[PDB]
């Protein structure tokens, strides 16, 4: 429900969203 | 040495330069932008390594119309690298290939 604006990746939680997005 | 690698694994091979291939008239690896505004120069193979998949294949916004796309990512330190792309339909060539996103890969092109 939740998804990464880079690359499209989606999550369930927007806590692993946030982590997965600032690694980018 | 032949192959590309993951940037942030610097060492973890992803495809080698055999496998680069023109799908778009656009070249080999051509700009692209997603439906946030980020561009991707992203370059065709036909094969890649040490990738894992995520998720379900979407159409939704696809730079290669026929193909769906799915996420990619190195598979040692799980940094996005691209999308598998997968034809919807059986007479498509090639049937399926990656797009790499040039900002993930070494050296850099
Ligand atoms: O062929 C492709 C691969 C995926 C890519 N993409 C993204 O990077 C992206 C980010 C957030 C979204 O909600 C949707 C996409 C998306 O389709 C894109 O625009 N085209
Ligand atoms: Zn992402
Ligand atoms: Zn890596």
């Amino acid at each position: 429900s939740f998804v990464c604006s880079v690359c499209g990746h989606r999550f369930t939680t927007k806590g692993n969203l946030k982590v997965h997005f600032h690694r980018h | 040495c032949t192959s590309l690698c993951c940037k942030q694994c610097q060492e973890t091979e992803i495809t080698t330069k055999n496998e680069i291939f023109s799908l778009s008239l656009c070249g080999p690896m051509a700009a692209y932008v997603n439906p946030h505004g980020y561009v991707h120069e992203t370059l065709t193979v036909y094969k890649a390594s040490n990738l894992n998949l995520i998720g379900r294949p979407s159409t939704e916004h696809s730079w290669f119309p026929g193909y769906a796309w799915t996420v990619a990512q190195c598979k040692i330190c799980a940094s996005h690298i691209g999308w598998k792309f997968t034809a919807t339909k059986k007479d498509m060539s090639p049937q399926k290939f990656w797009g790499l996103t040039r900002s993930a890969l070494l050296p850099t092109i």
